[PDB]
């Protein structure tokens, strides 16, 4: 997706920790937002991404939209390994963030690490679910933590998201044992996700 | 090579928690750190007290110190060295821990981002002055609790555990001396920031809250026996064969009975030794307790000699030594006129309100406020013509 | 942080930026506006100089939810340092209406900034009476005898009104009205002692 502003959640939780994904799983993630970074930019050059946490009990800002990789991985720096995820809260905020563009031209995209369980009520997340097709902002959900010990809740909530339209959502499930967490997202679509209409 | 260890423990352990250990190595192959992690904790509540769980536990968190957050790691080192009977083991191992984390810091701030390594040196001095204690060597672990005092405080967000563990060490210390002033405030504190774990024992939570009340009776200047009950502390158990003669002693100093004092006292003087040694202070904290009360509630400010010595089943001759001790404590101030035969007052420290005494302070201020707005009135009507 | 805080001057100036800049960031109907507060402090009267707007954005349902540009506080503040560099972060007005326990989290994300604990100054807008619009409040962390494993709140503090030189002949050239907290005549203060007494009444 050429003209793109995208909001990563970094989840920061006590099963980041573990070292389920090279070399931990937490330590995994702060070269899979480099790779993100890069990746998205040369697509297009006038993308931008920000990066907002779902970790702690209130998420917080580290950065908004840039184009500059170390400005986000400055922010990668402060965050809590003690937090845990409240996706609903993420999602709002995230939405707002996105509102104030350069340009009004880019889409609306959130890309989410999810590494634990959604701690939220499944009556929340079909609320949610349908909120977020409403104002045109599509969801891409890169999964492997849910897929631990849980059904994928997730998935209902991408199908009634996506509808033939130019934004499309995706479930993106990745191998959980050794493969580099990086490497499968860079094999999956993430710039050569295609529309719907 | 630790799955040698681990069949060791379950030889010696119960059938019941023969389970336990083969998850705990199950939950570590997969390295799942979270449920490893949580799994400890459970053991370490009922099985502390066997010598498994030192042993186990102290090699698994060994042998996966960095794995496990390190907060919980040092939580489960404190919990086998509490238990231990050897000073000379827990201090060994204790600064072994507190050296490594020096290097750790160094390698883990860059590799996470953040990640703090100073939850961990604080608790462990704690612990260390703890240790000493025991050993009678009570000069140097009043120095090392100084220092840390000045230390923790500066550290401007604390987390709640790091200062309960610096007030157990503190009480413990001045309990030791058997000062009732100095143990009573600062136990007061170590209760209020108390973990909302349970896993601190029934039992321990318990005895802790008798040597307040003992320190409590035998005091000079504590009248908070209406706090402890309004504290968890007792509020939970009331049942207790303890909690009978020892709350019914407390509720009679309030009301100032003098005759349940004395019924109750011939009895458990007996019991307990050392309110035979402080017989004289145990009788003189009903006395002062009634003359404080009559004064509160009493909206005049002067009150005859008369009322206080029918009052407190004492003679005249006492009165006057009482009144001039309580000045003495600073309980209240005031002046003695021996030719009125009056005791004016004109202070009095603050006190608990009780619910009756709510109700009262709302009329003495339903009066007042008909007596401003009588007067509004008046003032208002005459000079009119001037306002502006 | 700084336990210093004991009292809280505040100049006529920031209540007139509130006010203003309120409209002009054009927020109604108890949509909230977040700036920064400038002025000095590690002193025990906290002398509140001066203020500027920041955007904010906030969510209607929540006040969980809320869009705060963290990198626009940190561009603005350098400039500002330029003009006068006596001046630091302290803290944050908040426009009205009246408390939150939202607060206290809004709080903690200014005090990573500031290396003061931030001074939560509600100028309340509406300017409901004539008596002070402006309660202060700081975020403190305290033990409390109930029980309560360590408790997070918000303490009043008393708030009066200080101006500079420059402000008060600022103020007095305003001013037309004939005055009446002036007390100075027989009249001014015949009228000042009644006025008193309801004061009392009504509290």
């Amino acid at each position: 997706m050429v003209l793109e502003a995208t909001v990563l959640v970094i989840d920061n939780s006590e099963y980041s920790r573990n070292g389920d994904f090279p070399r931990t799983r937490f330590e995994a993630q702060i070269d899979s937002v480099e790779f993100i970074f890069q990746a998205k930019r040369n697509s297009n050059p006038e993308n931008t991404v920000g990066l907002i946490s779902g970790a702690g009990a209130n998420p917080r800002v580290l950065s908004t939209f840039t184009a500059e990789f170390g400005k986000i991985l400055a922010g990668l720096h402060d965050t809590q390994i003690e937090g845990k995820l409240h996706m609903a809260t993420a999602l709002q905020i995230a939405q707002l963030t996105l509102k104030h563009r350069q340009n009004k031209v880019q889409h609306q995209r959130i890309v989410a690490f999810v590494c634990s369980p959604i701690s939220d009520s499944r009556d929340e997340l079909i609320r949610l679910a349908k909120t977020l097709k409403k104002n045109n902002v599509a969801v891409d959900i890169i999964n492997f933590g849910e897929i631990e010990q849980n059904t994928e809740l997730l998935d209902e909530f991408i199908a009634a998201v996506n509808n033939p339209q130019e934004e499309t959502s995706h479930l993106l499930t990745v191998t959980p044992g050794p493969r580099l967490l990086y490497e499968n997202i860079a094999s999956s679509p993430i710039i050569l996700e295609e529309g719907s209409s | 090579e630790i799955d040698t260890i681990l069949s060791t423990l379950r030889m010696e352990a119960d059938p019941s928690l023969h389970p336990l250990f083969e998850q705990f190595e199950k939950f570590y192959e997969e390295k799942l750190w979270f449920q490893l992690s949580e799994s400890l904790t459970k053991f370490f509540d009922d099985a502390k007290s066997t010598p498994l769980r030192l042993r186990l536990y102290d090699n698994f968190v060994s042998k996966f110190y960095d794995k496990i957050n390190q907060l919980s790691v040092v939580k489960y080192l404190l919990a086998s060295l509490k238990d231990s009977k050897d000073f000379d083991e827990s201090l060994k191992y204790l600064d072994d821990l507190k050296a490594q984390f020096q290097e750790l810091d160094s390698k883990k701030q860059r590799n996470n981002g953040s990640k703090d390594h100073g939850d961990g040196i604080l608790l462990i001095d704690s612990e260390i002055a703890r240790t000493y204690l025991l050993k009678n060597d009570l000069v140097k672990a009043r120095d090392l609790l100084d220092d840390l005092e000045k230390t923790l405080d500066k550290k401007d967000s604390i987390p709640l555990r790091i200062t309960n563990s610096f007030y157990s060490t503190n009480s413990q210390y001045f309990k030791f001396k058997n000062d009732f002033n100095s143990f009573y405030y600062t136990s007061l504190l170590y209760l209020s920031t108390l973990e909302p774990s349970t896993s601190i024992t029934l039992a321990e939570r318990q005895q802790l809250a008798y040597d307040l009340s003992i320190s409590a009776l035998l005091g000079d200047k504590i009248y908070n026996f209406g706090e402890l009950l309004h504290h968890p502390i007792m509020e939970t158990i009331v049942n207790d064969s303890n909690y009978d003669w020892l709350f019914q002693l407390l509720n009679a100093l309030t009301v100032g009975d003098f005759d349940k004092f004395d019924s109750l006292i011939k009895v458990q003087i007996s019991k307990i030794p050392i309110l035979a040694q402080h017989e004289s202070f145990l009788r003189q904290k009903i006395c002062l307790m009634t003359l404080i009360e009559t004064v509160f509630v009493k909206n005049i400010r002067m009150l005859s000699f008369e009322d206080i010595s029918k009052a407190t089943h004492l003679p005249k001759d006492n009165v006057e030594h009482l009144v001039m001790r309580a000045i003495s404590l600073g309980l209240l101030k005031g002046s003695i006129d021996q030719v009125n035969e009056l005791v004016t007052i004109s202070w009095v420290q603050p006190r608990i309100i009780s619910g009756d005494q709510i109700t009262k302070m709302k009329d003495r201020l339903v009066e007042w406020n008909d007596q401003v707005e009588k007067l509004g009135k008046k003032m208002e009507a005459r000079g009119q013509s001037i306002w502006v | 942080m700084s336990l210093q805080h004991e009292k809280v001057t505040i100049a006529p100036l920031v209540l007139l930026s509130a006010l203003d800049h309120y409209e002009r960031t054009q927020t109604k109907e108890n949509k909230r506006c977040v700036g920064v507060i400038l002025g000095d402090a590690n002193s025990s009267t906290i002398r509140v100089t001066n203020s500027f707007a920041l955007p904010f954005e906030e969510d209607e349902k929540n006040s969980d939810v809320w869009f705060l540009d963290h990198n626009y506080i940190e561009n603005m503040n350098e400039m500002c340092k330029k003009i006068n560099a006596k001046e630091k972060l302290i803290g944050w007005y908040h426009s009205g209406p009246k408390l939150r326990a939202s607060d206290l989290k809004i709080n903690e994300l200014f005090k990573k900034y500031t290396q003061n604990n931030p001074l939560l100054l509600i100028v309340d807008v509406k300017q409901q009476g004539v008596g002070l619009p402006t309660d202060a409040y700081v975020a403190i962390e305290q033990v409390k005898d109930d029980g309560t494993s360590t408790e997070k709140t918000f303490l009043h503090l008393p708030c009066t009104i200080e101006a500079e030189e420059a402000e008060e002949i600022g103020v007095e050239h305003l001013l037309r009205d004939v005055r009446d907290q002036a007390a100075g005549g027989l009249s001014i203060r015949l009228t000042n002692q009644l006025k008193s007494l309801k004061g009392l009444q009504s509290k």
